């Protein structure tokens, strides 16, 4: 569920 | 920015927008030719937009300058987000005055409880999406490293810090990445990641700029 705050976000399984 | 306020035009003169036919990330002007942003914001074809307030209307303080060099830290890790910092060289120097100005680099790291100013044109909702036309601001304190690690077990490195709230409602969000965290007039953080935006017990996580001052200076000097 972690995500970077860019557009669009880069996100992970947690 | 979720839970913040309208900054006021050109009240954060070092804030820039990174544009590739649309706004996708922020950055901070550190001299007339160089900008600090996040390594996860890297792409070809970046245009840096300085002097912006409403990013959808040409108002009269804009300078649009193409990036000539976009330099990601050599040790940036895209899965852990460690070393999330990029330097962008402008193709020509920006013209500096009160509305377009550089922000100083730290001379030492900041301490827990110090109030900072975080800004950007990112999402203003913690649920759903709404992108603002004008720049948004948020005052937020630096949290202790033990609170940050309790919030994100196994994910906080020595190059990261948490700032913000644990009660929810106030944070940076998508579209704010790369932008500034300024404390006591120094650029201490770069907006990097978090679990969602403005969620209880999940504060924002930021790149710890005080660890990279020597790397910044050497990279500029050799380019
Ligand atoms: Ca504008």
């Amino acid at each position: 569920g972690r995500c970077t705050k860019s557009i669009p976000p880069i996100c992970f399984p947690d | 920015i979720v839970g913040g306020y309208t900054c006021g035009a050109n009240t954060v003169p070092y804030q820039v927008s990174l544009n590739s036919g649309y706004h996708f990330c922020g950055g901070s002007l550190i001299n007339s030719q160089w900008v600090v942003s996040a390594a996860h914001c890297y792409k070809s074809g970046i245009q840096v937009r300085l002097g912006e307030d409403n990013i959808n209307v040409v108002e009269g303080n804009e300078q649009f300058i193409s990036a000539s060099k976009s330099i990601v830290h050599p040790s940036y890790n895209s899965n852990t987000l460690n070393n999330d910092i990029m330097l962008i060289k402008l193709k020509s120097a920006a013209s500096l005055n009160s509305r377009v100005a550089s922000i100083s680099l730290p001379t030492s790291c900041a301490s827990a409880g110090t109030q900072c100013l975080i800004s950007g044109w990112g999402n203003t909702k913690s649920s759903g999406t709404s992108y603002p036309d004008v720049l948004k601001c948020l005052k937020a304190p630096i949290l202790s490293d033990s609170s940050c690690k309790s919030a994100y077990p196994g994910q906080i490195t020595s190059n990261m810090f948490c700032a913000g709230y644990l009660e929810g409602g106030k944070d940076s969000c998508q579209g704010d990445s790369g932008g500034p965290v300024v404390c006591s007039g120094k650029l201490q953080g770069i907006v990097s990641w978090g679990s969602g935006c403005a969620q209880k017990n999940k504060p924002g996580v930021y790149t710890k700029v005080c660890n990279y001052v020597s790397w910044i200076k050497q990279t500029i000097a050799s380019n």
